[PDB]
């Protein structure tokens, strides 16, 4: 070590040229496959590929869907990889007409499946969920790949353009009149106990606040019918051993002025989404909440 | 230019044997006490807890304040050790009981069961990376039990 | 008609092959080849011992 | 002791798609530009014969006919693999001693030897793609001969 | 390795490595000679036809 050495600033990424450049310039030799520029090179983005069954691809052919893992109950398939759009099918919060023309959507073996193990087994719907993030590509087939960020922003090979995430407009909340310039998102999954078995609410909320202890107050008063069923359950219904009224999970950060409303077609249908055009993912747990 | 590293020196003779084991483990997650530069082989590993009148819990409180680290490289007379950093992905080994899956999400827990490096009197005892809900199951059962 | 070989091959080991027997009960033919050829950084030799 | 009589390497053989006869059936044509392009078509301008009829018989009409086709994409790919051993040899010299220069021209000739075999896949996939598409379109022995 | 269409499985580059030996088979052929041959060959008596 020396003074020159501590003195001299950082080598650029950018002018040094890569592995294989300096290989090729060592031997001095030509090679056919054009080396001088590494695509992906400089994307900061975390990414992983996933296969997913034909049937199941709907409304995920346009990036910016948010991908879920759901468990089988089962050793064959064990995992499945699906959409914020199939929950939609399931959750109490959605209107009749949306449910009936996104139901009309997932005309497939496949999603009829997905469908019938959520509903099959007796834990909650959120014990049989792991959230992957948001996906931004496809290759159609019989069977199709799909790449998904797990870490970062949404965009495109060159970054020539950026890619939102789409909520559907039924699950879409917000709890406050003006919104703060930085603005958090969660997934919120709220169970009503109503006799004949739980009806779950899929919400997908956009916030301020970042502290957790805040955040689950203003959602206790803002589902306080749940809790009063929560209790009611509890007390009517023993030997039923009920766990939570909702569970909160974040997923990412994005800027108020990003929010916008949109709509998305799909065979000659069109759904009605909220956009939120520079989302950058960045996942946690599911943290519960009584 | 070289990237960030923790030197570990082994106070004990080795053999050809002994090193060729450790470059099997060239990417597993190693606990280490403290965030220092430069340490003895005896601080790697859980063996400097093992204890007779103490078991699972304190292990498990003891793992939580202990720093990650994964083995980088193998050389003679040291071992490159390399501390993660949050947000970055990594390559880590599955020494564990338990297949993993794409999405699963792993936490640390103190092993519970091939045996690795017995020196004089120390062992590599290394931790067990285990998907969360089952590590839930094992802690009520254990409890309850 | 056709050329054949009229005689035997022979081949010898090296002092350095006789130290690596005595040492390590092994033999690499052709040793001072392979440690030019390494030391070099040529990756092929021409022909086998 | 125990000798070792020489150590020995597999001498590969290149293929090349404009040598294989195969490419008598194509026209091989290089366009920088290829990716930005969405689709490519020609147009043909057809105006047919026609004789003239005799009494009493309906008279054919002249009559144009306007065909066009279309271009289809096929891309290939293959990765490669480098380890990370591999890249900081390539790029570190350690005191400069004789080990750390054979681990340098290791890591070097790894590379060089990643980058030849990943041309010549190429080159070959590029081959099994235009002879994939050549058995796409054409049709067996009895449907064309029945035409 | 030969590169595959968009969406197939690609191939893994491959190394593969063999080690061969060696066998071993001697001969032997014995002859004899009798008593009486090696004396006549060896030592001489009185000179004579």
């Amino acid at each position: 070590m020396d003074a020159r050495a501590v003195a001299k600033r950082p080598r650029d990424p950018a002018d040094e040229d890569n592995e294989l450049v300096t290989a090729l310039k060592a031997k001095r030799e030509v090679n056919t496959i054009s080396v001088r520029y590494l695509y992906h090179a400089d994307h900061q983005a975390l990414t992983a590929r996933f296969f997913v069954p034909e049937g199941l691809v709907e409304f995920e052919a346009q990036p910016g869907a948010l991908l879920i893992r759901m468990e089988t109950g089962c050793d064959s398939p064990r995992h499945l990889y699906i959409s914020l759009y199939l929950l939609g099918i399931r959750a109490s919060n959605v209107s009749a007409s949306t449910r009936c023309l996104l139901e009309s959507v997932y005309t497939a073996s496949a999603a009829r499946a997905a469908l019938q193990w959520l509903d099959l087994g007796p834990h909650l719907l959120h014990r049989r969920l792991e959230t992957l993030g948001c996906v931004k590509t496809v290759s159609l087939g019989i069977t199709s790949l799909l790449t998904c960020v797990m870490r970062g922003y949404l965009y495109n090979t060159l970054k020539t353009e950026v890619f939102a995430l789409m909520i559907p407009k039924d699950m879409y909340l917000t709890w406050e009149e003006t919104r703060g310039r930085l603005q958090y998102v969660y997934l919120i999954i709220v169970y009503d106990y109503d006799g004949p078995e739980t009806r779950p609410g899929i919400y997908v909320l956009t916030s301020s606040i970042a502290h957790w202890q805040t955040l689950v107050d203003v959602a206790r008063g803002k589902f306080a019918r749940e809790r009063c069923s929560f209790v009611n359950r509890r007390i009517t219904r023993p030997r039923q051993i009920p766990l939570c009224t909702g569970v909160i999970q974040k997923l990412g950060w994005c800027l108020a002025d990003d929010i916008h409303t949109s709509f998305l077609v799909h065979k000659e249908l069109k759904l009605s989404v909220v956009r939120l055009d520079n989302f950058s993912v960045e996942l946690g747990d599911f943290r519960e909440f009584v | 230019a070289m990237e960030a590293n923790i030197f570990c020196t082994f106070d004990h003779k080795l053999s050809i044997a002994d090193v060729g084991k450790l470059t099997k483990l060239v990417a597993a997650v190693v606990p280490i006490p403290q965030r220092l530069h430069l340490i003895k082989h005896y601080q790697l590993g859980l063996h400097q807890f093992v204890d007779h009148t103490r078991g699972y819990v304190r292990l498990r409180g003891l793992l939580r304040n202990m720093t990650l680290t994964l083995m980088r490289r193998v050389e003679g007379n040291q071992i490159l050790l390399h501390v993660p950093t949050h947000g970055l992905l990594y390559t880590v080994l599955n020494t564990g009981p338990v297949t993993w899956e794409k999405g699963d999400a792993l936490c640390v827990l103190p092993p519970l069961f091939e045996n690795l490096l017995t020196l004089g009197q120390w062992e590599l005892v290394l931790p067990w990376i285990v998907p969360m809900p089952l590590a839930l199951e094992i802690n009520q059962r254990l409890l309850i039990m | 008609t056709v050329s054949a070989p009229a005689t035997y091959g022979n081949f010898v080991l090296s002092p350095e092959n006789a130290v690596t027997a005595i040492s390590y009960h092994s033999i690499l033919a052709d040793f001072n080849s392979y440690k030019a050829h390494l030391t070099s950084g040529q990756p092929h030799l021409p022909n086998d011992s | 002791f125990e000798a070792i009589f020489g150590t020995f390497c597999n001498r590969l053989e290149w293929v090349y798609f404009l040598t294989s006869g195969l490419a008598a059936a194509a026209h091989a044509i290089k366009f920088h530009d290829l990716n930005k392009l969405t689709t490519g078509k020609m147009l043909f301008h057809v105006q047919v014969p026609r004789v003239a009829s005799g009494a009493g018989l309906p008279t054919s009409r002249q009559t144009t006919i306007m065909v066009t086709k279309y271009s289809e994409k096929s891309p290939i790919t293959i990765p490669f693999e480098l380890s990370a051993a591999c890249l900081t040899y390539l790029r570190e010299t350690f005191e400069g001693t004789i080990l750390d220069k054979i681990l340098n021209v290791e890591a070097m000739h790894t590379v060089l030897r990643a980058l030849k075999n990943t041309a010549d896949a190429m080159e070959r996939g590029l081959i099994h793609s235009f002879l994939q598409t050549l058995l796409r379109k054409a049709p067996p022995y009895f449907v064309v001969q029945t035409l």
